[PDB]
RNA sequence: UGAGUGCAGGGUUCUAGAUCUGAUACAAGUCGUAACAAGGCAGCUGUAGGAGAACCUGUAGCUGGAUCA
RNA sequence: ACAGCAGCAGGCGCGAAAAUUACCGAAGCCUCCAAGAGGGCGGUAGUGAAGAGACGUGAAAACAAGUGUGUGUAAAAACCACAUGAGUAACUGGAGGUCAAGGCUGGUGCCAGCAUCCGCGGUAAUACCAGCUCCAGGAGUGUCUAUGAUGAUUGCUGCGAUUAAAAGGUCCGUAGUCGAAGAACAGUACUUGUUUGUAAUGUGGCUUAUCGAGAGCCGAAUAGAACGAGAAGAGUUCAGAGUAAGGAGCGAAGGAGGGCUAGAUUAUUGAGCAGCGAGAGGUGAAAUUUGAUGACCUGCUUAGGAGUAACAGAGGCGAAAGCGCUAGUCAAGAACGAAUCCGAUGAUCAAGGACGUAGGCUGGAGGAUCGAAGACGAUUAGAGACCGUAGUAGUUCCAGCAGUAAACGAUGCCUACGCUGUUGUGGUUAUGAGCACGGCAGAAGAGAAAUCUAGUAGGGCUUUGGGGAGAGUACGCGCGCAA
């Protein structure tokens, strides 16, 4: 189930059998590798760079032309950012919620709202400063 | 999460129980397969086909009216040779028939076979 | 609890659990030594200072003979029963008598008799079966 | 020994609902198991329709209904006699009840 | 190296004490009758006042209710 | 001046509790300068129903225990051999049920007594006190006191927690205990071989004292350690792998979920003014009470402070406590659709931290309605109460403290396996159906039943009960302004 409330929900998207080569489609791999690094360097996350592949572009999941997954990628070209994309999004959250409290003091669910955002950005800290992938005294924005 | 080699005996249990003659078991691991083809060699399963989902793993089963009962323990004690009896005499109906299987450096045996091969291990589960 | 490496938080838990067993309390956290007859000694000496009576619980009707004995060995005083037909007048004051237990669990009374947790065996180092049956003599 | 297997009120899924006042002693019941009853009764009385066939003025006239509805608690339901007590099988019985007048 | 012994303190276990205040047993004493039937104001849980005494009254809750409607 | 029996005998005390101020150039050992000397160490008997063997108390023809010789020993006694006499030898607890065995005869009349427990006796006692017959074990049988079993009433094997005793008011969270599939790798646990490691006791045996305990000889052995071996489970790593494991993100939509800003239709009270001219209120029935200083009722004006009727439900939302007028605004969450991204980030939780109806407390604002306390009127033997009149703290808001509820579906949280019909709510749809959250009615199983959040089961983790009472009380400690 759900890690902070009692949520049991199941909508998710099935992964390929197999994967093949995508002939159907109108660039080369050359031009696809060309459309991720331009995406990148314009300051796009790596989810939103999938959706765009898909969408725009015409190839599912990304994988099948390049052989070679998203992030790697972008640390091959030494795009790589300076937290990974999830821990940043969760001090993002934090600091919206610590913004409205400052001015609307008085609501006590917003309250109850960050300490569990709070509980969430320390067991994903704690997760990384042990795969060497930040400095072990790093400490939240706030 | 569930133990996966007990959710294959509930299943198998509760199956036999309704009178089905075949079911799908949804979680499958290395232990599994082996204990399902030691069910196999004593004749208390009949056909076995295993399906490469990418998904975990799952398996498709005939049943005998052979088979009353089988059973997981956990967790899973290390047993001398001396012990084994003391847990054969607790969980078989009979003297006579039934099998108490335990995990060796030789593979899944038997209570039987550790007489013949001279060995203790680590108690698996039982069927009858 | 079940864990195969969990045998320390089993082992503590399962000993605190016992506590609830009086029988188990009462010889780890209770007073065993406190009766004269018990733990401590299977008979006691003790010399007679008064004679008593006592009535019975309901619903019969009679009047129990009882004395008061002071304890050599702990220097309390307490009742005890006397238990033969005409028992009472094989007693003075100030003999000694050696009393005895009642035969339940803990130290509790017997019978319709309130409150009286002993019984006499002997008087001046003879038994009362013999002394109430004719049998044998007082010292004199 | 639970005599019902709803409690005897109709909240599920909720933890707490409004109060309402009782019609014949103001006690507070709430709103979930109150004993509730319609009423739909004309301004004049049956006995007097053929008397105002000739008073009114108009054509044709018709009667103004006034329309109610009444709460009460479980004490005032019993004593009314709006509802009564049943055997074991029949409690389990649910019908709706007329629209008084 | 040190036995013994001065003087202050602590740590433990027992014991005395004017007087006050609990509990238990009281064959059957005195005053009421609070609960068990709609027990004669339906009962019970929390909280706050009051009162010879059981208890009574406000406020929110519960049915183990006298209603599965 | 001398002296220290937790050496051997012995005495006094203390207790419910324990032997002779005995013989010893012999047996087993130790000590010396020794073909010898010493030893209360050790051996021998005496005393005692602590324990353990074998046998007497007659047979149908014909029976212990005595005695004398020899033996035996260091000297003895007992034991054994032969020979003499003979004719001796049972008690303790019971007889209503459990529990084997008498309604037998005489006394006693809720007395005297008996009875582990249940219970007997008030003049017809199979239960008391005795006589007589039976029963049980028997050189033994009763009682008291500790303990093991009884007992699955301590539960690893193996108990319980809807109503019998028993799931923390709700979340977060550390220590602790527990943790995918696929492909590979390594040997410290794990299991096993060989070798060590046990005198007595115990275990499997055989041999000699008339027999049986006894004595003598044999074989194997626990835990612990030394060196090898096997690799299923456990462990470590990898990425042309991507959970009906989790977190991040995208799209369209839904809800009394929460904070803030600005407005609203009535209603209940209070004042002003106008009309009218006698009662209004309240109850089962009435009295307090209010009205010619004009009530009540009907108009028009105003002033405040609460609240959101009907629609409105076995409907919705929230972690729980809880949330219902209309617009605008500010954050975050749940579910659904689908070829998005990262890759074990996870379950449960002592200590520690945050929320928690109502009533209560500290300070400010305010004060319509209702109303603890207090005061009256009735009713009653008495009402201090129930009913009526009136009336204060509180009831509302802001900033905090507090920490309890029948905080209940009296049913912990994750995760499984499971029959049918029907009815809802929100999305999606090959229009056949699904996914999340519910209600209802049977069935089969289950359970002491009532009934079923209770079916199946050695899955993981925390809380918690052990016959009534005393007691959720005393002492100590921690929080709180107090309660
Ligand atoms: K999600
Ligand atoms: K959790
Ligand atoms: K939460
Ligand atoms: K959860
Ligand atoms: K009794
Ligand atoms: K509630
Ligand atoms: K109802
Ligand atoms: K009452
Ligand atoms: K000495
Ligand atoms: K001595
Ligand atoms: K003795
Ligand atoms: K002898
Ligand atoms: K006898
Ligand atoms: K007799
Ligand atoms: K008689
Ligand atoms: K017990
Ligand atoms: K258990
Ligand atoms: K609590
Ligand atoms: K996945
Ligand atoms: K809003
Ligand atoms: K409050
Ligand atoms: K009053
Ligand atoms: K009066
Ligand atoms: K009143
Ligand atoms: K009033
Ligand atoms: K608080
Ligand atoms: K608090
Ligand atoms: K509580
Ligand atoms: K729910
Ligand atoms: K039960
Ligand atoms: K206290
Ligand atoms: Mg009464
Ligand atoms: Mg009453
Ligand atoms: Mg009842
Ligand atoms: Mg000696
Ligand atoms: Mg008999
Ligand atoms: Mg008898
Ligand atoms: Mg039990
Ligand atoms: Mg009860
Ligand atoms: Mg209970
Ligand atoms: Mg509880
Ligand atoms: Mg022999
Ligand atoms: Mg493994
Ligand atoms: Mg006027
Ligand atoms: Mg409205
Ligand atoms: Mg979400
Ligand atoms: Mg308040
Ligand atoms: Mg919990
Ligand atoms: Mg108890
Ligand atoms: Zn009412």
């Amino acid at each position: 189930a759900r890690m902070y409330s009692n949520g049991k929900g199941q909508s998710k998207s099935v992964t390929p059998y197999n994967l093949t080569y995508p002939t159907y489609i109108k660039h080369s791999k050359e031009e696809i590798v060309d459309v991720i690094l331009n995406l990148a360097r314009k300051g796009t996350p790596p989810s939103q760079i999938g959706n765009i592949l898909r969408d725009n572009y015409g190839v599912g999941k990304s994988f099948a032309v390049t052989k070679t997954k998203i992030l790697t990628l972008l640390k091959i070209a030494g795009l790589k950012p300076v937290i990974p994309e999830d821990l940043n999004n969760i001090v993002k959250k934090c600091v919206n919620i610590k913004a409205h409290l400052a001015k609307y003091t008085n609501d006590k669910s917003s309250k109850y709202q960050l300490i569990q955002m709070q509980s969430c950005l320390y067991r994903v800290a704690r997760y990384y400063k042990s795969k060497n992938e930040l400095p072990a005294g790093w400490k939240p924005p706030f | 999460m569930m133990d996966k080699l007990a959710n294959l005996c509930i299943t198998i249990n509760n199956a036999n129980r309704a009178q089905k003659r075949s079911v799908v078991i949804r979680r499958i691991s290395k232990v599994c397969r082996l204990f399902l083809e030691s069910m196999q060699k004593h004749g208390y399963i009949t056909d076995i086909v295993y399906i490469d989902d990418h998904r975990e793993g799952k398996a498709v089963v005939g049943l005998s009216g052979r088979l009353n009962r089988c059973g997981a323990i956990c967790p899973r004690y290390d047993v001398e040779l001396k012990d084994v009896e003391r847990y054969r005499a607790n969980l078989l109906p009979s003297r006579g028939f039934g099998h108490l299987i335990v995990t060796s450096s030789k593979g899944l045996i038997d209570h039987r076979e550790c007489i013949q091969h001279n060995t203790g291990g680590k108690i698996l589960g039982y069927f009858y | 609890m079940y864990g195969l490496l969990a045998a320390r938080n089993l082992k503590k838990n399962r000993h605190k659990r016992r506590y609830a067993d009086k029988d188990f309390a009462k010889k780890a956290r209770g007073d065993i030594y406190q009766n004269a007859v018990g733990y401590s000694a299977p008979h006691a000496k003790g010399i007679v200072t008064e004679k008593l009576g006592v009535e019975a619980k309901q619903p019969n009707s009679a009047i129990r003979k009882c004395v008061r004995v002071h304890i050599v060995r702990l220097n309390k005083k307490v009742i005890a029963y006397v238990p033969h037909d005409g028992g009472l007048n094989q007693i003075e004051i100030n003999d000694e008598v050696i009393v005895e237990g009642l035969g339940k669990k803990g130290c509790r009374s017997k019978g319709d008799i309130p409150g009286v947790r002993f019984r006499v065996c002997k008087v001046q180092k003879v038994s009362l079966k013999a002394l109430v049956t004719k049998k044998k003599e007082r010292p004199a | 020994t639970k005599k019902r297997s709803n409690n005897g009120r109709s909240k599920k899924n909720r933890g707490h609902t409004r109060c309402v006042r009782c019609e014949h002693c103001s006690a507070m019941v709430p709103n979930d198991k109150a004993i509730k009853k319609f009423v739909v009764r004309s301004v004049i009385d049956a006995a007097s329709l053929d008397d105002l066939k000739i008073a009114t003025i108009y054509e044709e006239y018709e009667v103004p209904k006034s329309y109610y509805k009444l709460n009460y608690c479980v004490s005032c339901a019993v004593h009314i006699k709006l509802v009564r007590v049943r055997s074991r099988w029949e409690r389990k019985i649910r019908k709706e009840q007329r629209v008084s007048a």
